[PDB]
């Protein structure tokens, strides 16, 4: 069947201006115990 | 018999059905070139 090759590339991501808190979750001063493990919500950030 | 009836009746007979053709690469793989590359091991079946 008649094929049409793509010519351009369209990238559409939501516009985010903030980096993800890597230092907050990887370089935190204290970590929780495993029985009381802490869960942190991650939103509106760029996962570089 | 002393009389007769001239009877016209219908008989419906199928003769042909729909002629169809299948493009294997568009069905199995669509427009992705990775699936088209992987489909090269199955070309004989599609020719069949
Ligand atoms: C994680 O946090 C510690 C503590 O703040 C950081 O260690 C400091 O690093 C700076 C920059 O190199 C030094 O000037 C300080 O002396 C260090 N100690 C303290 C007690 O502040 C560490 O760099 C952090 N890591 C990341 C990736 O952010
Ligand atoms: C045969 O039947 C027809 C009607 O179908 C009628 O008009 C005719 O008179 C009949 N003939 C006879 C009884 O010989």
């Amino acid at each position: 069947n008649f094929r049409v090759q793509p010519q351009d590339t369209v990238v559409r991501f939501p516009n985010i201006t903030n980096l993800c808190p890597f230092s907050e979750v990887f370089n935190a001063t204290t970590f929780a115990s495993v029985y009381a493990w802490n869960r942190k919500r991650i939103s509106n950030c760029v996962a570089d | 018999p002393t009389n007769f009836t001239i009877s016209v009746t219908t008989e419906v007979m199928p003769v042909s059905m729909t002629k169809t053709s299948v493009d294997c690469t568009m069905y199995i793989c669509g427009d992705s070139v990775e699936c088209s590359t992987l489909l090269l091991q199955y070309g004989s079946f599609c020719t069949q």
